[PDB]
């Protein structure tokens, strides 16, 4: 840009109003004319001269924006070319510039404090401008004691920490230290100062929020010098004393909390033993509780200060918890059940007082959090009682509880339409409900007889309102609400998640049980477990019970009641969520509490032993219980998809390990599930396709229990044969075309199809072979269905799923014979799928919609194809008849992109030989699709492309036309660096030397002022020179490359 | 015939159901309820298989839905009478009476067919409706 | 004396930040692709128990190439949307990013975070791991653009928050 003309500053004015002009009211020509004036302004060379003028002349605060972003981007395209005295000229031109007008406007004054800052980082780059001059010069900004000075240097600093965030590292030791020591002795000095004024206030904000930036910083290095720096006892004291005097602001005291939360997260190496971590965390304990004791926790202070003791808790290990003074570990933990309960209470309210910010409920979780790393004989019974009795009682309806009081009794609002991508609470509060389960272990003497209580008379509430409601709405739905927290917090209590290895009887619980073994008749106990549909107080020495199996026998008294409101049609009247509570229990229950066995405990109680042993009939009981709810909820709860999955599943976990799948087989009603399954009876086909596919799954599953071969034969022929004789029937019912479009025909395909994808899930290392055989009749009989459903997607699309499922359930166990025919198969569908499919055009009605899933699913069906003659050959027959099917606006739905470029990419870099032995038009589809990954679409799918490139340098005519692309890509301006972009540079550049040395001739050809030519030699040469003509010899070629691109990179 | 009821619950995301009187293929189907407690409801949207346009209802599950029994058949196209397709089924057939479809598709259909090639017609019949949808030529 | 404000949209290349404004707008759910070229304003308008409430929504560019001004369109913006996808941890990554240009060109303006995709099976951003809602002027939300999905919460959080009535709610028309 001219510097000097009118018509330049009016061209960057005139934009600046037009870009700030109410967009509706400036067409798109005139819009885009601007941003390009301004970008092409930024792009020139040189412009920094032109920019000082601008920033000295212009008076349009956008102006004066894009002038400090051109200087910007000016000073680290051409770093090179300027000389340091120069560049540091033009640093101090930009300070002292924002620096003599304090009135500049905001964005203007940050933009040219990142230009400064960028100016500082680049040369810290070539260690060309130190770090220090720029922290003498904010060293001298400070000590004037003018309020805007001192913003002006905690503005600086700020932008050379954002900048910073080797070069990295190296700031990261010394320049970070320096500015969090300037930073705390000016904290120092302002928490001295008694009456701040209104300025000298907002110094000490922004000095406070510096120091909280600069602790927060990602890896703190552990040196001895940021030992010295943090391992200080008045930089604690310090900023406990700041955060007391500025305890009222709301705004300074979330800061201030978060220095000290920061300084209670330190861990690493930076102790240099494990007695400097006792006297910090002992330092740090006392100062907080000084602190905390002689305050209001008031609402911005509690997640502060709930993350600081969470952080002291889960940060350092236990022997140096248990090496402070044990008064001072008395009062933390007393402080901690003080502030967890209170905390429980306020978060509480804050629920029904439906508030938009929720602070006394993350305060709260991370206590409970905390609360179950620490404690994870008894120390904490006293506490642990505490924090359950104020949890029970904060999730408890208005009688006995507090979770709908407000001090008035309001029970919240109207009802808030929950969607099915919430949570559920089991899930959003796993952790609480886990804390508080472990806190009911250490004290279940007092946990488990409450939370039986609780559950029997929620359970004859239940019942009466129940049989009212056949003859207070709202009290149904907080009745409920009580169930439901009494059903999470009785299964996190019982027993764990884990949801890797196999869950056992938590130790406390056992415990428990062997220590009262005596005190119980266990024959009363039976008769408690046994009859879920009577009251529990009415029985013949109820209370001479195991507590542990009175607790489990009361959510399966819920469970009975619930049950016997499936009985009779009050089923509209239930709650599907409690529902699900119950399931999920039942199903915890099920891993834990069924067939204990006794090689995995030391010692088991004999209540648990003769209720839940191996051979006892209390297991063969409750597992055709629980069989039994699973027909009732399949029975009635179709239309929640929830309740109805969570079910099936309950299902597949009575049928997974055989020690249950032998006493699941052996209930009549199993049998008539697959019969009333098998028949596609009215109550079962409301069932949605998941639930079906997993219902298939736990039959073909309990197919492989003990049987004699008599019921051996019934079963295979009672749940196998009836799919192979309909499926037959109906393909032989003299229609070869003419029937299949009508529901009957259509319907019964769909369901023979679900229940192949259910056989295939149901697959494990001794099913193949049997259930593959199963299988393969029907794919070759799918083969035909392909043929005969050309213009019916939705069943086509099936069809590829039952071959994807199987494809990816059973090759891995597959031998090569069987694998063999699977592929034939396979390749066959696809021939039929491409054949009927090649140059069909449709209009609208979501045609690409059925394409693209189409077209996924048979990707998905190629890469587990690719999963173990060649192997590999099939799968270029397969993407070879779909290619064509690629067009350019199916490449336009990212996820079936990325599985193409991530199959044909596979393909180039393993089994590279294949490519060259292609015909013509697939050779040239698959160049084309690279070239295309590589100059346009994602970076993830160019850097696929650049790593099939190199094991494709080792026909050569578009490896040729590889060379200038690349070249392009680096050499030039995607603009992504990239380690397999120099991979692929470095193979393309000494394959063809000839067209390397022709574009780069040709480059340093076209330049314009030799002072840029110099340095491109010089730049070439170095590249050139370390490449002469693999590891050794590329290994060079890279770093080469990167200094080649941190000399060049610029020259743009 | 025409439609069959199926439970709003059991309706696939990728099928079909009427919506508003039209025939229409699901596009969106989301579920929600009133309460923590409260049972399901379901929030449909499809577009007309015919007309394009996009009806949507929200209705609970449970309740039953209508769902239109959907045909998709191809005839060798063998004349253009006047506007009025002349189509030959495998089977011997020949059917004058669907018309020509607007659009850039007849303009296919008559270009292709002034040409002398070989084009197969793909006609979606519905519930009372008819309309030819998808060309294929080899 | 119309009430408007502006609003920045900002975010990582395909987080879903048109496909959250046009099904605001529009009602239809596009599931290919198209990156956006530096900004497209599209007002919105929201009926409160106050009146109603315009939101012109500034759709940017993510992707670095198609950027345009970035930072230049955030002057004089009023309020802030970051979108980042849960299920690619790269974009939360590049969540502090946004929110210093944001916080370089304006100020203490609210801003609203949204992960959205929540839709699909396999998230790889937890809900518990954030920690940008800690200010009096930040908050996060849960969305998906697909199930139209709490997509009034974040207009009706900086509703609140730029008017200053908590008891601001939206109504239909
Ligand atoms: N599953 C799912 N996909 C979504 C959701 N929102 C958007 N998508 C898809 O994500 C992809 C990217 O969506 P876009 O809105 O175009 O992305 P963008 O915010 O405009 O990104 P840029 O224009 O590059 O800045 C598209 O394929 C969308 O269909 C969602 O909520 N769930
Ligand atoms: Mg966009």
């Amino acid at each position: 840009a001219a510097l000097g003309p009118p018509e330049v500053i009016a061209q960057l004015e005139n934009a600046a109003k037009v870009l700030m002009a109410p967009p509706s009211m400036v067409s798109n020509e005139q819009r885009q004319h601007a941003e390009h004036i301004f970008l092409s302004f930024r792009k020139s060379k040189s412009p920094f001269a032109v920019c000082r003028h601008i920033l000295e002349t212009s008076k349009v605060d956008y102006v004066l924006f894009q002038a400090a972003t051109a200087i910007m981007e000016a000073v680290v395209r051409e770093w090179v070319l300027l000389e340091k005295g120069s560049i540091e000229s033009l640093r101090t031109f930009l300070l002292t510039y924002v620096l003599q007008r304090p009135n500049l406007q905001k964005y203007v004054r940050e933009q040219i404090l990142l230009a400064v800052a960028v100016i500082v980082k680049r040369g810290s780059l070539d260690k060309s401008i130190d770090c220090k001059s720029i922290f003498h010069e904010v060293s001298q900004l400070i000590s004037s004691g003018n309020p805007t000075v001192q913003t002006l240097a905690c503005s600086i600093l700020t932008a050379l920490l954002s900048e910073f965030s080797n070069c990295k590292r190296v700031f990261q030791e010394e320049d970070l230290r320096q500015i969090f020591m300037l930073t705390v002795g000016v904290l120092q000095e302002f928490s001295r100062r008694e009456n701040l004024s209104a300025q000298m206030s907002s110094v000490f904000q922004r000095y406070l929020a510096l120091a909280n930036q600069v602790l927060s910083w990602n890896f703190l290095p552990p040196t001895e010098s940021w030992r010295e720096a943090l391992l200080d006892s008045r930089v604690m004291e310090l900023f406990f004393t700041v955060h007391r005097k500025i305890r009222e602001d709301s705004d300074m005291a979330q800061d201030s909390l978060q220095c000290l939360a920061q300084l209670a997260s330190l861990h690493g190496p930076i102790f240099p033993d494990e007695g400097s971590q006792v006297d910090y965390l002992a330092h740090f304990i006392e100062g907080l509780l000084n602190t905390i004791n002689g305050i209001e926790i008031e609402d911005s202070e509690a997640v502060g200060i709930s993350s600081i003791i969470s952080n002291l808790i889960t940060v350092f290990p236990r022997n140096v918890l248990t090496a402070i003074p044990s008064e001072l570990f008395s009062s933390f933990v007393n402080c901690l059940t003080h502030l967890t309960c209170s905390f429980g209470r306020s978060a509480a309210l804050e629920e029904v007082l439906d508030k938009d910010d929720m602070v006394y409920m993350e305060a709260y979780d991370k206590l409970l959090e905390s609360w179950l790393t620490l404690v994870r004989k008894g120390f904490f019974t006293q506490h642990a009682v505490q924090v359950f009795n104020s949890y029970i009682q904060c999730h408890l309806a208005a009688p006995d509880g507090t979770r709908n009081l407000t001090a008035n009794g309001v029970a919240s609002r109207e009802e808030e339409e929950i969607s099915e991508l919430q949570e559920d609470d089991r899930d959003q509060f796993s952790d609480q409900l886990a804390s508080v389960g472990m806190l009911g272990r250490i004290a279940a003497e007092h946990c488990m007889p409450l939370l039986t209580s609780l559950l029997e008379e929620r359970v004859t509430r239940l019942h009466g309102q129940l049989q009212r409601h056949q003859q207070d709405n709202k009290m149904l739905d907080d009745l409920y609400e009580d169930i439901h927290w009494l059903i999470l917090v009785t299964g996190y209590l019982l027993a764990d998640d884990t949801q890797g290895e196999t869950p056992l009887i938590p130790p406390e619980i056992m415990e428990y049980s062997i220590k009262h073994s005596s005190e119980v008749d266990i024959n009363t106990t039976l008769q408690i477990l046994g009859s879920p549909g009577e009251k529990a107080s009415s029985i013949p020495g109820y209370s001479r019970t195991d507590s542990v199996i009175r607790l489990l026998s009361a959510v399966l008294r819920v469970s009975e009641v619930e049950s016997r409101a499936i009985r009779a049609d009050l089923t509209h009247l239930l709650s599907p969520q409690m529902g699900k509570d119950i399931v999920w229990f039942l199903k915890r229950w099920a891993k834990t509490y069924l067939l204990v066995d006794e090689k995995l405990y030391d010692q088991i109680s004999l209540p648990l032993s003769t209720a839940f042993g191996a051979d006892t009939e209390g297991s063969q009981w409750i597992i055709g219980y629980l069989l039994q709810k699973v027909i009732s909820n399949l029975s009635v709860w179709s239309s929640e998809q929830d309740l109805a999955n969570d079910t099936v599943q309950l299902l597949v976990t009575l049928v997974e390990r055989r020690e249950r799948a032998n006493l699941v087989i052996q209930c009549e009603n199993w049998w008539n599930l697959a019969k009333q399954f098998a028949s596609r009876s009215p109550p079962l086909n409301f069932l949605s396709s998941p639930v079906q596919r997993t219902l298939m799954k736990a039959l073909v599953l309990g197919g492989f229990a003990h049987m004699d071969t008599e019921t051996k034969q019934q079963y295979w022929t009672e749940v196998l044969q009836p799919l192979q004789q309909r499926f037959l029937r109906v393909i032989n019912q003299e229609n070869f075309q003419q029937m299949c479009q009508q529901e009957e025909v259509k319907q019964e395909i769909t369901a023979t199809l679900e229940a192949l994808c259910g056989i295939a899930e149901a697959t494990q290392i001794d099913n193949v072979a049997i259930l593959f055989n199963f299988l393969m009749d029907f794919l070759n009989n799918c083969i035909g269905l392909m043929e005969v459903y050309k213009n019916t997607p939705e069943t086509v699309n099936l069809i590829i799923e039952v071959f994807v499922e199987v494809a990816h359930k059973q090759i891995c166990y597959l031998g090569e014979s069987k694998a063999m025919h699977l592929y034939e198969a396979c390749l066959t569908l696809l021939q039929v799928y491409s054949k009927n499919n090649l140059g069909r055009q449709r209009i609208d009605v979501t045609a690409e919609e059925e394409q693209y899933q189409d077209l996924l699913l048979i990707m998905e069906l190629l890469t587990n194809l690719l999963s173990k003659v060649s192997a590999a050959d099939v799968v270029l027959y397969g993407v070879n008849l779909i290619l064509p099917l690629m067009s350019q606006d199916l490449l336009k739905f990212p996820t079936l992109c990325n599985q193409y470029y991530k199959l044909i990419t596979f393909i180039c870099e393993i089994f590279p030989e294949k490519i060259p032995q292609l015909p013509e038009d697939l050779f040239k589809s698959l160049m084309y699709s690279l070239e295309l990954g590589m100059t346009s679409m994602s970076s993830e799918v160019c850097q696929l492309c650049l790593e099939a490139l190199t094991p494709l340098a080792e026909l050569f005519l578009a490896t040729r036309h590889f060379l200038k692309l690349v070249f392009d890509m680096l050499v030039l301006q995607n603009t992504e660096m990239t380690t397999a972009a120099g991979e692929a540079f470095y193979t393309l550049v000494c394959l063809y030397q000839a067209e390397y040395s022709e574009l780069v001739e040709t480059l340093l050809s076209s330049q314009q002022d030799p002072v840029i030519y110099q340095r491109l030699a010089d730049a070439f040469n170095k590249l050139t020179a370390s490449s002469t003509p693999d590891r050794k010899q590329k290994m060079a070629f890279l770093k080469s490359l990167e200094e080649f691109m941190a000399n060049v990179g610029g020259l743009l | 015939s025409a439609t069959f009821p199926m439970q709003c619950s059991a309706l696939r995301k990728n099928g079909f159901v009427v919506l508003k009187g039209r025939p229409c293929k699901i596009v969106e189907m989301s579920t929600s309820k009133t309460g923590k407690h409260g049972h399901a409801k379901v929030h449909l949207v499809g577009i007309d298989i015919f007309t394009g346009k996009k009806y949507e209802d929200i209705c609970p599950s449970t309740h039953n839905m209508d769902v239109p029994n959907i045909k998709r058949n191809d005839f060798q196209l063998i004349g253009i009478q006047d506007g009025y397709l002349s189509l030959l089924q495998d089977s011997g057939e020949v059917r004058e009476d669907l018309r020509l479809p607007e659009g850039d598709l007849g303009k296919e259909i008559e270009q292709k067919y002034d040409c002398g090639e070989e084009i197969l017609i793909t006609v979606l019949s519905a519930m009372t409706e008819e309309a030819a949808v998808a060309i294929k030529a080899m | 004396p119309q009430v408007q404000f502006k609003l920045v949209l900002v975010g990582d290349g395909g987080t879903g930040k048109t496909t959250f404004v046009k099904r605001h707008l529009t009602g239809e759910f596009e599931k290919k692709y198209v990156a956006t070229l530096g900004v497209e304003v599209h007002p919105l308008v929201f009926h409160t128990n106050r009146g109603p409430i315009k939101f012109n929504v500034w759709d940017t560019a993510g992707l670095e190439k198609f950027g345009g001004l970035r930072d230049g369109y955030y002057i004089q913006a009023q309020c802030a949307i970051i979108m980042f996808d849960v299920t690619s941890r790269v974009t939360y990554k590049n969540v502090p990013n946004w929110h210093r240009d944001l916080v370089r060109v304006c100020e203490n303006i609210p801003i609203v975070l949204c992960g959205n995709k929540v839709d699909i099976k396999d998230r790889k951003v937890k809900a518990k791991s954030i920690v940008f809602h800690r200010k009096k002027n930040l908050q996060y939300y849960d969305i998906s653009a697909k199930s139209n999905y709490n997509f009034e919460k974040p207009f009706l959080w900086l509703a609140r928050k730029l008017i200053g009535d908590p008891n601001l709610e939206f109504v239909a028309m």
